[PDB]
């Protein structure tokens, strides 16, 4: 029914209290909502573009903090972190919102308790992505994944040794690995009858990113909306 | 980078 | 004889002859060039984007033929058919180019035999995203993919239950199932040394979409860009 | 109101 995995179930236990720690589940959350243009969209909302800004912000410094957790990540050149965390930011910022989702009331929470609908995601600056990424967050429903799965998934989309200007990519390629290997197997271990589960949710980063791809087309775009100029974190992110 | 710079180097 | 190892050398072999009998292989192709803009890039050579979009057209032609060679493929209603294929017509037409890379000459090879290089093929119409595509059909000799590999990839990129407007997303999803399955088990058949290989063949359709997603973006620039309409098919297959 | 793609599908 199974097998010992040893120092690949301590290293699963490392990325799952790294992840939760650094992202609160939504279960876990006091929930509140806001009134300001819930009814009808709009080509930007400086009101609930300012507070989501804020929380972009907040949740990239939780996903660098996230990335210091990854045994072996600080060990890379500082350049490698860099380039690395500026080519799996975006995809994780979706990634984590969209495990956010709740399908019923159609919203998306953020790690200070608001909760926002579909309407006012478009308002605080997803405009034409509004759908396709709460598409996305339904695709993630019917796989159940929690906070291992996630992390695990966070993980192997950061610690990818095929970026560009990458100075030790077999550094990374070398610590992706158990990654791979430790899904793999928790997946089985989570689920002992549907086993196809592995491919179905290992490329769902594929998915990402298409997203993330057209998402940084949506942060250009923003920067001529925007009031001021953009949170300096996003810009050194998006470069 | 000022940020990520900081950030990283802890 | 077990089932499922029966039918999935089935499924692998109905692909592999689906894929040889819709796109000759490198080998098998007799090369030659061309002079036009060849030595320094510019804007756009009319010249070279009648050419080339007459020879992606064809392919696209032949993409078709290789979708309707897939098991299950007809099967699905007609809004799907049509919605996969042009959603994933330019996934295919990069992973298709990207086979038909050159190193030593660095270039690439139409199937009419035509062999552009790296300039050409940015005067052609790729124009700022000529490197990245280049670039990935580096990362993809490593892997030394055959007729099998290469058209299963096609075969997940084309059933993707994921894809948005699908009138029946769980048909096409149970239906890419087989596939992620025969790619697993024929990867490992071919490379029992190297096992981490499924996951990384498997993934590099996470640089496809994230190309396609930039080349889609790129296409509407050359929209405005060419002197005229872009051939009739790629409009549709770009709606 | 492109009509090839299906056309092509139809064989
Ligand atoms: O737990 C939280 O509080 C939290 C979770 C996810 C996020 N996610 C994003 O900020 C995010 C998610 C998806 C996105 C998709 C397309 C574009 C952006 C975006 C990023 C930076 C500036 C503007 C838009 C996106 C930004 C923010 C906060
Ligand atoms: O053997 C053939 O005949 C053949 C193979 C691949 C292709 N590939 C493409 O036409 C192709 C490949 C990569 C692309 C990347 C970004 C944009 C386009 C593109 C597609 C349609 C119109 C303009 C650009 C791209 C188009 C064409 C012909």
């Amino acid at each position: 029914s199974y097998e010992m995995t040893a120092e690949l179930d301590d290293l699963t236990e490392k990325i799952r209290k790294a992840h939760q720690e650094t992202f609160p589940s939504l279960c876990q959350l006091g929930k509140y909502t806001t009134n300001s243009s819930a009814d009808h969209r709009v080509r930007l909302d400086l009101g609930l573009w300012d507070k989501f800004s804020e929380l972009a912000t907040k949740c990239i410094i939780k996903i660098v903090e996230f990335a210091k957790r990854l045994p072996g990540f600080t060990g890379l050149t500082i350049a490698d972190q860099i380039t690395l965390l500026k080519a799996a930011c975006l995809d994780i910022l979706i990634l984590r919102i969209c495990t956010r989702y709740t399908p019923e009331q159609d919203t998306m929470t953020f790690s200070d308790g608001l909760t926002l609908n579909r309407t006012q995601m478009h308002n605080a600056g997803f405009g034409p992505l509004t759908d396709l990424v709460f598409t996305f967050a339904n695709q993630l429903l019917p796989l159940e994944m929690d906070d291992t799965e996630t992390g695990l998934l966070s993980a192997i989309c950061l610690i990818c040794g095929d970026r560009q200007d990458l100075e030790e990519p077999t550094k990374v390629d070398k610590l992706q690995e158990p990654l791979l290997e430790a899904l793999k197997i928790y997946i089985r271990k989570r689920r002992p009858s549907k086993p196809h589960m592995f491919p179905k949710i290992l490329m769902k980063i594929t998915d990402l990113r298409s997203i993330s791809a057209k998402g940084a087309e949506r942060v250009i775009t923003l920067k001529m909306e925007i009031p001021g100029s953009m949170p300096p974190l996003i810009q050194e992110m998006m470069e | 980078h000022k940020i990520l710079h900081r950030l990283l180097q802890e």
